[PDB]
């Protein structure tokens, strides 16, 4: 799940955060009229895809950048119209890039101090931790390496809330003074009580910063929504497009198959988790390429057992494909029954290899022998994975 | 305090079971389970249907009154991801002394809240959520898992997935070795029970000689753990210690199905816990089909078949 920059700004904005006034426009005119409209000393007009980035990115009209500041809102129009309904590839994107369909039209605001602030639930500490650090501007994870002394930590009790002094000394740490310290303690006040109402594992403001005319703002953001918490975030999930998600994830999450496509060639179809990371590693272990991994999830139906095959099959660069399944609960044959019937019904042209284990397996590998479709049977998971990576040599 | 409960994990054949979320399609079933395993499933609660009674056992509105009623010293959870957060929480101030919390896709922020109640008390081991229980081979089984495949044995084993363990038992019982119990402690990056949790137990099981760890990505437990093992596993009678930790080839920030199986801002990595646990002593079986084979050659070369 994630939310495009005006999505997400229009969150924060929405639950007492400061951030930049803005705009959305689908078209060039729109675009004109939102920096008409703003009213602002200075503009900044930014392509809305998902992908980071922008800022360094090029667009298939030939306009290099992402993100643009103008004073002239004739320019936004025009900037506009090199962006909206181009394809804008950064180092964050693909090969082709981004559909662009909305720009963000807002007031650019100038910056006299960058600092980075966060939260999220540590698994190290069990409860919500603030993470904050003067110098903004900077992927955190190299300030870490840099200047860890310059990383300030305050974990918050879930149960009491985050205590004023809590925000208070993180905004002193943070740099803020004067009353510009009491406004950052009342956005970070805030920003962690957003982080708990819409369910966040994350919430991470970088620049958290200060205008030189004396306005504490969150100046660009990044949200990460606990997808367990769905059934209780039904309008914020709404919002998510799926736009640029990878196809073939979005259509396996229809019938709840958690797919995640890697670019080798040997594809994979398992019950677990667990087992699906190993299967894909085995494979990788035995100089293979997964092609993907795939965890078919507990309930299998017959119908997922088909989706799941479906989509393998429709990716051109699958060659073979390695199912492993332990049965337990359910008895083998009854799977392998499954898995022949959907190939039929498919007629799976590429190489299957079966490995399933759990209860009658004899017989299911026999139910399996018994069909004259591409389909091979391994005895164990080591077999299965070279097995398969025969199968493209 | 909290570590006080950790023997609660130990399961056996005097462990009285009550199910939450009884009347449910999955408590149903895995209730069905338990009783054809030789568990001793011996009341279960769903909300609104105490006086009724099911699979021939009683049924109650609270765990309260079925710990008091059936002398449960156990609850197993089965109760949707809405109230399963809930559930946890009633049966540790109940004070039942292990709650399994089965439930996959409970949120995070509610596992947080209930971590802080937990951590705070002593009575109530918890194991989950999001895991697929604990088994003491032929003698208590609380869970999901196929009880079936398991043996009697000396491997003490700990787990973040449910197949994937599976496949590692079934691979010692292919040689012959024997589990003298099971902990799946699940796929949630916010849990009641880690890595730490199970070896300590297993390190003080005369019943265990070897011990299989198996983890993946995500989260800082399987270190945590290696830091364990080098400060307590040392020693002239050090036990055995066979590893394996999927994800190697997974890409990073992406939740590869388990929600807490997650390589972000430079953390989680599969080979930084491998690595990590061999400095430990710990040997890594770098493919998922030979921990069989693996921890069989550490006893064959201790001289402990
Ligand atoms: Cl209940």
């Amino acid at each position: 799940m994630n939310l495009q920059e005006y999505q997400s700004k229009k969150l924060m904005s929405d639950n007492g955060v400061k951030v930049q006034r803005f705009f959305v426009a689908d078209t060039a005119n729109e675009a004109l009229e939102a920096a008409k409209r703003l009213n602002a000393k200075e503009i900044v007009l930014k392509a809305q895809i998902l992908a980071g980035g922008r800022g360094k990115g090029v667009f298939s009209s030939g306009l290099k950048g992402g993100v643009h500041l103008t004073k002239d809102p004739e320019v936004v129009g025009q900037l506009a119209k090199q962006m909206i309904g181009y394809n804008l590839a950064t180092k964050q994107t693909p090969k082709e890039g981004v559909k662009v369909n909305k720009v963000m039209v807002a007031e650019a605001l100038d910056i006299s101090r960058e600092t980075y602030l966060a939260i999220l639930m540590d698994r190290s500490c069990n409860g919500p931790v603030l993470v904050g650090s003067p110098q903004g501007g900077v992927d955190i994870e190299e300030v870490a390496a840099s200047n860890p002394e310059l990383i300030f930590k305050e974990q918050i009790d879930i149960i009491e809330g985050i205590k004023d002094s809590q925000a208070q000394r993180m905004a002193e740490n943070l740099g803020f003074l004067g009353p510009l310290q009491n406004q950052a303690a009342d956005q970070i006040k805030k920003l962690y009580n957003l982080f708990l109402k819409i369910d966040a594992t994350q919430v991470e403001v970088n620049p958290f910063g200060e205008t030189p005319e004396g306005q504490v703002v969150c100046f660009d953001a990044k949200i990460n929504f606990d997808d367990n918490a769905e059934f209780r975030q039904k309008d914020i999930f709404a919002m998510d497009d799926k736009s640029e998600n990878e196809p073939i994830e979005n259509e396996a999450a229809k019938y709840d198959l958690k797919y995640i496509g890697l670019d080798g060639n040997i594809a994979c179809f398992v019950n677990g988790a667990g087992l699906a990371m190993a299967t894909c590693d085995i494979i990788f272990l035995n100089g293979g390429k997964p092609a993907n991994f795939l965890d078919l999830g507990g309930g299998v139906k017959e119908s997922q057992v088909y989706q799941a095959f479906k989509l393998l099959t429709a990716d051109p660069k699958v060659e073979a494909i390695l199912v492993n399944i332990f049965g337990g609960i359910v008895n083998c044959a009854i799977i392998a029954n499954g898995i022949t019937k959907a190939c039929r019904e498919l007629e799976l042209k590429v190489p299957l290899v079966v490995r399933l284990e759990g209860t009658n397996v004899h017989e299911a590998q026999n139910i399996l022998t018994n069909s004259g479709l591409p389909i091979t049977s391994a005895v164990d998971l080591e077999d299965a994975a070279k097995k398969a990576v025969a199968s493209v040599t | 305090s909290y570590t006080a409960s950790r023997k609660h994990l130990y399961v056996d054949k005097n462990t009285k079971v009550i199910c939450q979320g009884f009347t449910g399609k999955q408590g149903t079933f895995h209730s069905q389970q338990a009783l054809e395993y030789g568990t001793n499933l011996v009341g279960g609660t769903t909300p609104g249907k105490g006086g009724k009674t099911h699979l021939g056992l009683p049924v109650f509105n609270t765990v309260k009154e079925a710990k008091e009623q059936t002398g449960a010293t156990a609850s197993v959870i089965y109760v949707p991801p809405p109230f399963a957060a809930a559930a946890i929480n009633e049966a540790i101030d109940a004070e039942v002394p292990l709650v399994v919390c089965i439930t996959e896709g409970i949120p995070q922020q509610d596992m947080v809240r209930v971590k802080h109640r937990l951590l705070r008390q002593g009575k109530t081991r918890l194991i989950g959520p999001n895991c697929p229980g604990v088994i003491n081979p032929g003698e208590c089984k609380i869970g999901i898992m196929p009880g079936h495949i398991h043996k009697k044995g000396r491997i003490g084993i700990v787990s973040r997935s449910g197949t994937l363990t599976y496949e590692a038992v079934h691979q010692t019982t292919q040689v012959g070795l024997g589990q003298s119990l099971c902990v799946g402690i699940g796929g949630d990056p916010f849990n009641g029970t880690d890595f730490t949790d199970c070896l300590e137990i297993f390190l003080n099981d005369p019943a265990t000689e070897g011990i299989i760890l198996i983890g993946e990505i995500g989260g800082n437990a399987e270190e945590n753990a290696a830091e364990f093992l080098k400060q307590h596993n040392s020693g002239p009678k050090s036990k055995p210690v066979v590893s394996f930790i999927a994800g190697l080839t997974a890409p990073p920030g992406r939740r590869m199905g388990h929600a807490g199986a997650i390589i972000a801002g430079g953390k989680g990595g599969a080979k930084e816990k491998i690595t990590a646990l061999q400095s430990a002593g710990v040997v890594v079986s770098m493919s998922p089909a030979q921990l069989g084979t693996t921890i069989y050659k550490e006893f064959e070369k201790r001289k402990m078949l």
